[PDB]
């Protein structure tokens, strides 16, 4: 909500995202092979070399990925606050329908001859 | 033109090993080869599979279907019901339209 | 797995589609109504801050 | 699904990490390991299928078709190793891969319980069949083939994509299970008109339906034997099943708007059996005995009863084992003459009487020799498009008649009569090869015994 | 150029960018939009050759008169509603006037002409900033201008421009000019679906940068600017071809790689309007820009085109080119799809 | 265009025939003079004399297509008294297509403008009895 | 603004000049001040899609205060009819036209 902000304040009434969030999984695995892809464009053993490096680049896939996916949820918690705040201001373009039963209503039958 | 190798020659994998599976070059990996291919492939799928499949317990529920097709057929010529009504859902529960 | 777990955990699947399903349609009816009035969180265009004002006395009168 | 989703991944390490003598040795038994354990799909209830999670489930129409794709990759893995054996091992490995990442979409598309979960990796297959068979195709032609194929398919998907969409809009949900229940008739419109052809198009192209079909000789014909052994097996397949799972959102538009399809099915068996019987490349002769068998595959799905789906069902089993078969037969004839020219090599059944069995097995099962599941797909089609219609009966007759011809006919030129004189390098079959024969006719004959798995749901 | 200038030229490249990306003030905007043309130009000659002459001017005769269209429509705006505020138009003419004026300076169709012509004739590197940074402060004042954008207009400019720029890739050979007629392409996507979801034009935009990142970088490391020059990649760096072959697989939105994200959410966003007619003409369309994406991955990856006996002195050689951020963007590139749900922080 | 367009979709199919024509034709006229435009401009002409000939040539070809299409798809609704039927638009699609294959002497040019003329034309009847929209407004 | 660093900061880079009713050297108002003050408070807030019908009122004052284009309008009509009365000879101007 909060002008050019990341996570605004009121986010912080979410939980978090787990640490091992199948996503966050995912984002460190791209870290992962964008840490191989290093190796093997520069031509150096593409699993041993640079384990340092490899490491970098899997704990700074996760550093932002963790951020995103706390933005990424926290904007879809605003996206239901705001959906279901307007349909308690504006009951009458939501009417609660009366449902019935298939035993009364008439659908038509379309044989397969 | 330009320069080029001629096409290689065809290797006959026989000459080198006349007791050859058509697998590998390499005799011992060959061997290998022609082993789980025909231990996984017919012994253990194809055999044991087999066997799962024929005695998968009552696939599609058509055993019990029969059992209490038997059961319902036994109660409605006793009690004098039909054996079968034309009406798959009660008529008293059922609004018709007009 | 025995017909029961699998059947049960059938009607879980089966709920939550269903709930997805109906908030799915109602995101695209409260989107449509917010977009034709205006007078939703969403499609709310920027009008002037009415802060940047200066209520000061003039060099004139008359404004 | 994650039982199979992961240790199908898990080969792409095994591959990478094996040693370099060992990579075929040992992708295969690990495959083949998979394949076994497909079998716990088996599992199968009268009213409800087998549904896991939110992501995939299993019923009868999946099941026998995920067990027919992980069973697959293990027969490739061996029709492969040959041609191959001069790559580089790097090349090598990468060529696996594919291969492996082609199973890992199948078992998700087939089993995939959204409809946009299941486009997304029914497209997916496109990229590793492509790369296999431009990459690894033996001709110029294997460009062009790629071309086509690639192009054939996204015409057709792409409208599917915006109607699917429009499907989830207005439905709310794409979730099959949900379909099921939520699921309205389609009236009359030409808006709806399209909406159906937008739903049907690309499975057709998949199949293919007759004048959609051009895609297949080239791309059957210029890809490597493994890439050929999953195009006719499987990816004709996804046509199929995906024909089979929308058409519950179609009716009853289905009722007129099939017509104009069965008539290029109907009568595109016919012209399609009948190419077969002048055509001089013994690939391309299988190629359009695929689109002669799919044609009926079409008819069944059209026309909807229990009868047709349950052929249906058998066909696609029957004939991906066939047609597999077929290919690699031809495939063990040309990696010892290096031409794809039918009447070349002759009376082969003389310098190589096994395969020349494998041979007879595999024109049988094709021309659908009862009690073979070809023919129990084959005649049950053909009794539900008799009460369709009765006149059908007589496109179906002849269609068996010609068949029969172009399936022996094939077998007699290549098999029979005198050997041609100067082709002297026919070396005995090996027995990589005898096995590879024995692993699509063996599971294709056993499952006469117990056809019940492979009728699909409405059995 | 001395290295001290070529930074402090790259940083008003960029703040020239920002100013506009800022500002709540049109003649801010424009002063933004002159700074980040005045810079550029050097980059453009930063070679020295007729080519890059006629590549600079060309760009500056077109950048200036979309400039002066621009200021002509914030004064417009000025005499209609008396303020400068960045926001909706006050005047259809305005409107009219400032949009063509930003199509000018995105090079959309049909004012593309100079897009390829100009990318061709200045360096990979400089070409690189003029098909990604350059699309930013334009864009960003689309996103704000767009309630008093005319719909026939904008949706007229993105479908010429994903003709054009699919019909004329088709005839290239040069690797700028494929680029350039690719950037044209993508450019409708983007303004076809700011009518209806402007977030969803921003991912379009920063996946687009990304694709086009990579693409650039892995052209530079090799220095090849040609067809042909790039066919020698496998006889060099068999790595490099691979990472062609996925990037030009999604960007021509094949599923299951990133490229493909884009094209599937505006689809979504365009049939929830009813526009059921435009994503289908525009899908089909875009099969022009995978054909010729495909041709290059047919001449580098998947076949192996012939080399010279010189190429062997390239072996005992290491790439030394900087390919900086290489190995994350051809990652971003093509493994995004899984993650789609994350355009959620665009909103 | 969108007064000469209003002109043509009101008024009714069949009923003043001659009027469709004339509307039709100015719409396909005005189309061939925007590519006349655009061709002198971008492929300048050896002389003013053969910028006119250009001009006149593709203006033309441009409202004979337009004329005969108007034409033959009202003759046809008026005919066959079935004024809603997209068929009429692809009889009348087809026969200005086929006019573009006589004005570029071309039988291969005529059949496929034919076909794609004419299919394109009923979809356009189609989308006006069902409203599709072209340039959908945005509303969600 | 696409990124509002201003509001975040707390800095004013250019909006002090966005509107003339805003604060000006020595306390100078514009000519038409009210009426963009009235425009601008009607507004504030609410959105433009509701601000472009619910303060149509204001905006077309503060329009016709901008352009004028109402006031010539009817100051061309008093001329023309003049111009036509005096050549007819029916009117005649008082002592201080
Ligand atoms: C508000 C009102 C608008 C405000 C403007 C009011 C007017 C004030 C003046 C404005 C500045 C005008 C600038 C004129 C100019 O510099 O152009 C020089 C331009 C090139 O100069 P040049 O190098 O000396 O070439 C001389 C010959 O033309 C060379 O001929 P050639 O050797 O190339 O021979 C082939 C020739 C053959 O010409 C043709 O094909 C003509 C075909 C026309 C179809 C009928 O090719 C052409 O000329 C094609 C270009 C024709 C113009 C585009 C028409 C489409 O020559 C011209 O085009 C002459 C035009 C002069 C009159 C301009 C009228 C302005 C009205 C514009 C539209 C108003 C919109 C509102
Ligand atoms: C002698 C007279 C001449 C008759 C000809 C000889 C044949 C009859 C001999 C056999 C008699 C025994 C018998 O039939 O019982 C068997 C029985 C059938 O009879 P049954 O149904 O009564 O089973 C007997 C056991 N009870 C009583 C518990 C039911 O089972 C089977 O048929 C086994 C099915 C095998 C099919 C599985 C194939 C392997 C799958 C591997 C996966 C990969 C394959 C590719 C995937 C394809 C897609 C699915
Ligand atoms: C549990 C993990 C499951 C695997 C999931 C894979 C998902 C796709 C990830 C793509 C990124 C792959 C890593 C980047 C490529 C680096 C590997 C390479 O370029 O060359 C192979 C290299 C061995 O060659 P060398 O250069 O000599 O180095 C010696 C090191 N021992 O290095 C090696 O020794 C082997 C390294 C792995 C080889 C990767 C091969 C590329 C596969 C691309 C196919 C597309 C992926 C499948 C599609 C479905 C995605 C789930
Ligand atoms: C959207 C969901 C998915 C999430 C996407 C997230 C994308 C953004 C996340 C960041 C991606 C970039 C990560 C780069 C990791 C590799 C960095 C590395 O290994 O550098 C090793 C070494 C330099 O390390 P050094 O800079 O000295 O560390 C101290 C920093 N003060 O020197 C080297 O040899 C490295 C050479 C390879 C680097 C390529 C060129 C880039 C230069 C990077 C400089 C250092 C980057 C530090 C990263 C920190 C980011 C938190
Ligand atoms: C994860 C979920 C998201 C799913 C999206 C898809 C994920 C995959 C994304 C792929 C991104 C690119 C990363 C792929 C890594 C490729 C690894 C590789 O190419 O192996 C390295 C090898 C380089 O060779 P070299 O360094 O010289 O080592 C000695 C061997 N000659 O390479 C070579 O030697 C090859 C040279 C011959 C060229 C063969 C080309 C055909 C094989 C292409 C396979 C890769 C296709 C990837 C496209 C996507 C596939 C779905
Ligand atoms: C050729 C390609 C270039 C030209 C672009 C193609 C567009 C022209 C084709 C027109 C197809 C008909 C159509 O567009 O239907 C529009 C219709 C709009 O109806 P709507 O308002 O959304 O729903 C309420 C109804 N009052 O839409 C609907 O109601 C929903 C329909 C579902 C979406 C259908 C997608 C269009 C399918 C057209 C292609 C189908 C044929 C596929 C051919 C494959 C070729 C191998
Ligand atoms: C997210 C996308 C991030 C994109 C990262 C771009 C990395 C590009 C690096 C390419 C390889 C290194 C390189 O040298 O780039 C070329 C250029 C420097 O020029 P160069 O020719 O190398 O030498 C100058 C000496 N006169 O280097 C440059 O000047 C950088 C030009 C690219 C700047 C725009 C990048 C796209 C937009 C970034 C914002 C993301 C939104
Ligand atoms: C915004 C509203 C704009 C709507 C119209 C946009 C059209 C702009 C087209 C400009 C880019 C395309 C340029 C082009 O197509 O080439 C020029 C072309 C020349 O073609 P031409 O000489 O007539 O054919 C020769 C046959 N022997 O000249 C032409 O004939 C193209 C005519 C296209 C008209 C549409
Ligand atoms: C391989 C391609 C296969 C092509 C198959 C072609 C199938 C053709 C199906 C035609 C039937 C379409 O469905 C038909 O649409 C029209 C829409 O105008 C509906 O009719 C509606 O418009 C027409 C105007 O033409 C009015 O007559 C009618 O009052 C109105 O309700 C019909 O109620 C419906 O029956
Ligand atoms: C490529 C091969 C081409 C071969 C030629 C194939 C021609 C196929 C024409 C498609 C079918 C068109 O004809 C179609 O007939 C069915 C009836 O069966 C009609 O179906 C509709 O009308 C009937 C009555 O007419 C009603 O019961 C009902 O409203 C509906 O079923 C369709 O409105 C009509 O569009
Ligand atoms: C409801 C209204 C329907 C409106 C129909 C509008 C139809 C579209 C007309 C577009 C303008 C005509 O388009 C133009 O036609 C002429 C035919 O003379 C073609 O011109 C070509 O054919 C002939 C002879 O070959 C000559 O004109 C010329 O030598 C050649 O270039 C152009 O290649 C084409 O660009
Ligand atoms: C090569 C293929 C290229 C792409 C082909 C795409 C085909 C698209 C077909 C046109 C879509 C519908 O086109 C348009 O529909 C709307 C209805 O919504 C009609 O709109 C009309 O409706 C009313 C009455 O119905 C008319 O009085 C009025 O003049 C007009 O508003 C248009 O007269 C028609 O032109
Ligand atoms: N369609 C538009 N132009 N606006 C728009 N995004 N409407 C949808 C509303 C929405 C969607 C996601 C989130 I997260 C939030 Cl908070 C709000």
């Amino acid at each position: 909500r909060a002008t050019f902000q990341f996570l605004p304040d009121e986010a912080r009434s979410l939980p978090p995202p787990k640490l091992t969030d199948p996503r966050l999984a995912f984002v460190g695995f791209l870290g992962y092979c964008s840490g191989l892809i290093d190796n093997a464009i520069r031509r150096r053993p593409v699993l041993l070399a640079g384990l340092h490096r490899q490491l970098l680049y899997i704990t700074s896939f996760v550093f932002v990925g963790y951020y995103l996916l706390k933005r990424q949820d926290y904007m879809y918690a605003v996206r239901d606050h705001d959906m279901f705040s307007y349909i308690k201001s504006h009951p009458e373009d939501f009417p609660e329908k009366d449902k019935k039963t298939y035993g009364e209503v008439f659908e038509e039958f379309h044989p397969v001859r | 033109r330009w320069q080029e190798d001629p096409e290689p020659e065809d290797e006959n994998l026989y000459e080198k090993n006349p007791d050859s599976h058509g697998y590998d070059k390499d005799p011992a990996v060959d061997i290998w080869n022609m082993r789980v291919v025909f231990f996984f492939g017919f012994s253990i799928v194809l055999v044991l599979g087999s066997t799962f499949v024929a005695y998968l317990p009552d696939y599609r529920m058509q055993e019990w279907a029969r059992r209490e097709a038997e059961r319902l057929v036994k109660y409605r010529e006793a009690h004098g019901l039909p054996i079968m009504e034309s009406n798959c859902f009660d008529p008293s529960k059922i609004q018709l339209p007009e | 797995d025995g017909p029961e777990k699998n059947y049960e955990r059938t009607m879980a699947i089966l709920q939550i589609e269903a709930e997805k399903a109906e908030l799915r349609l109602k995101e695209l009816e409260v989107r449509r109504l917010m977009r034709a009035r205006g007078d939703g969180p969403w499609f709310h265009y920027p009008t002037i801050d009415k802060e940047l004002i200066d209520h000061s006395p003039k060099a004139t009168p008359d404004n | 699904m994650l039982k199979y989703i992961i240790p199908t991944i898990m080969l792409m390490p095994l591959t990478w990490l094996s040693k370099n003598n060992m990579i075929w040795v040992n992708s295969t038994a690990h495959s083949l390991l998979i394949s076994f354990t497909s079998l716990l799909l088996m599992n199968q209830f009268g009213d409800n299928s087998l549904n896991f999670s939110l992501l995939f489930f299993s019923d009868s129409l999946s099941t026998p078709l995920l067990i027919l794709t992980m069973w697959l990759l293990p027969l490739m893995l061996m029709a492969s190793q040959h041609h191959l054996s001069k790559e580089n091992l790097t090349r090598k490995k990468l060529f696996i891969t594919m291969l492996i990442s082609l199973q890992l979409f199948l078992i998700m598309t087939f089993t995939a319980m959204e409809l946009i979960l299941f486009y997304i990796l029914f497209e997916a297959t496109l990229v590793p069949t492509l790369i296999i068979i431009t990459r690894w195709g033996n001709q110029t032609e294997r460009l062009n083939a790629g071309l086509y194929f690639l192009f054939y398919t996204l015409a057709g998907s792409l409208p599917l994509l915006v109607a699917l969409i429009y499907i989830q809009n207005t439905v709310g949900s794409l979730n099959f299970l949900m379909l099921q229940y939520w699921v309205q008739p389609v009236h009359n419109s030409w808006s709806n008109v399209f909406m159906w052809l937008a739903c049907m198009m690309a499975f057709m192209v998949k199949m293919p339906l007759y004048g959609l079909h051009l895609w297949l000789p080239k791309a059957h014909v210029e890809a490597p034997i493994a890439g050929s052994m999953v195009l006719a097996a499987v990816l004709l397949k996804l046509g199929g099943y995906g024909m089979l799972r929308i058409t519950l959102i179609l009716n009853p538009m289905t009722d007129f708007m099939a017509y104009p399809f069965i008539m290029l099915s109907l009568w595109g068996m016919i012209m399609t059996s009948s190419i077969c019987l002048r055509q001089t490349d013994l690939k391309s002769l299988i190629a359009y005995s695929s689109v002669s068998h799919m044609a009926l595959v079409i008819v069944a799905i059209l026309i909807q009863t229990p009868w047709s789906y349950m052929g249906a069902t058998a066909l696609m089993i029957a004939h991906g084992l066939t047609s597999s078969m077929l290919f690699c037969l031809a495939n063990s004839n040309y990696e010892r003459i290096h031409s794809r020219t039918m009447i070349l090599a002759r009376g082969l059944q003389t310098l190589l009487p096994l395969m020349a069995t494998w041979w007879l097995l595999a024109s049988l099962t094709n021309l659908a020799l009862p009690p073979t599941i070809n023919l129990i797909g084959e005649l049950f089609v053909v009794m539900s498009t008799f009460s369709w219609s009765n006149i059908t009966i007589i496109l179906m007759g002849v269609n068996m008649v010609i068949t029969a011809l172009y399936s022996l006919y094939m077998l007699i030129m290549t098999q029979r009569g005198k050997y041609t004189y100067h082709i002297n390098n026919i070396s005995p079959s090996f027995t990589r090869e005898n096995a590879l024969m024995s692993l699509h006719i063996l599971p294709l004959l056993l499952l006469t015994l117990n056809p019940k798995i492979i009728l699909g749901p409405l059995y | 150029m001395n290295p001290i200038i070529f930074i402090i030229i790259l940083l008003t490249i960029m703040l020239g960018t920002i100013i506009v990306m800022i500002s709540s003030h049109w003649l801010l905007v424009w002063i933004g939009f002159e700074m980040n043309m005045l810079a550029i130009i050097p980059i453009m000659m930063k070679n020295h050759n007729p080519r890059a002459t006629e590549a600079s001017t060309k760009y500056f005769l077109t950048q200036s008169t979309a400039s002066m269209l621009l200021m002509m429509a914030v004064i417009i705006n000025l005499m209609f509603s008396g303020q400068w505020t960045v926001m909706k138009l006050f005047n259809p003419m305005a409107s009219m006037l400032m949009t063509m004026a930003l199509a000018m300076k995105l090079g959309m169709a049909p004012f593309h002409f100079w897009v390829p012509e100009v990318t061709q004739g200045i360096p990979l590197s400089s070409g690189l900033i003029l098909l990604t940074w350059q699309k930013l402060a334009p864009m960003s004042v689309l996103y704000q201008i767009f309630p008093s954008i005319n719909l026939n207009l904008i949706l007229t400019l993105s479908v010429l421009s994903i003709l054009i720029g699919g019909w004329g890739g088709l005839n290239q050979t040069q690797l700028r000019k494929i680029m350039a007629y690719s950037s044209i392409a993508h450019m409708g996507w983007m303004t076809a679906v700011l009518p209806y979801n402007p977030t969803m034009t921003l991912l379009n935009l920063i996946i687009y940068i990304i694709m086009t990142s990579t693409m650039f970088t892995m052209f530079m490391a090799n220095s090849t600017t040609t067809t042909l020059s790039l066919s020698h990649t496998w006889n060099k760096t068999p790595i490099m071809t691979v990472l062609i072959l996925a990037t030009l697989l999604s960007m021509g939105g094949l599923p299951p790689l990133s490229g493909f994200m884009p094209k599937w959410m505006i689809i979504q966003e365009m049939t929830k309007n009813n526009s059921i007619i435009l994503p289908t003409f525009m899908a089909i369309t875009a099969l022009l820009n995978l054909y010729f994406y495909m041709r290059l991955t047919y001449s580098t990856t998947l076949t192996m085109f012939p080399s010279t006996n010189n190429m062997k002195m390239k072996w005992q050689f290491p790439l030394m080119k900087k390919m900086t951020f290489l190995p994350t963007m051809v990652v971003l590139s093509t493994m995004m799809l899984p993650l789609t749900p994350m355009l959620s922080v665009l909103e | 265009a969108k007064t000469v367009l209003r002109q043509y979709w009101d008024i009714p199919e069949g009923t003043e025939c001659h009027r469709k024509t004339y509307a039709t034709t100015s719409i396909g006229g005005a189309a061939g003079l925007v590519v006349s435009a655009y061709s002198v401009a971008l492929k300048t002409p050896t002389s003013f004399l053969e910028g006119v000939a250009r001009t006149g040539r593709y203006t033309f070809t441009a409202a004979a297509i337009g004329a005969i299409f108007g034409l033959t798809s009202c003759i046809s609704a008026q005919v066959r008294e079935k004024p809603d039927d997209p068929l009429n638009y692809l009889i009348g699609g087809c026969a200005g297509g086929l006019i573009l294959g006589a004005r570029t002497r071309s039988y291969g040019i005529g059949a496929a403008a034919c076909a794609y003329m004419g299919l394109t034309a009923a979809l356009v009847k189609m989308g006006q009895l069902e409203g599709w929209q072209v340039f959908a407004e945005p509303k969600v | 603004p696409f990124f509002d660093v201003q509001k975040r900061l707390g800095v004013d880079l250019d909006r002090w000049m966005t509107i003339q009713s805003a604060e000006q050297p020595h306390k100078i108002p514009s000519r038409c001040h009210a009426f963009e003050k009235e425009w601008i408070e009607c507004a504030h807030g609410i959105g433009s899609i509701r601000a472009e019908k619910e303060c149509k009122i204001e905006f077309e004052d503060f329009r016709e205060c901008l352009l004028r284009q109402k006031t010539m309008k009817r100051l061309h009509a008093i001329r023309r009819q003049r111009e036509k009365l005096i050549k007819e000879g029916k009117y005649t101007p008082p002592p201080h036209h």
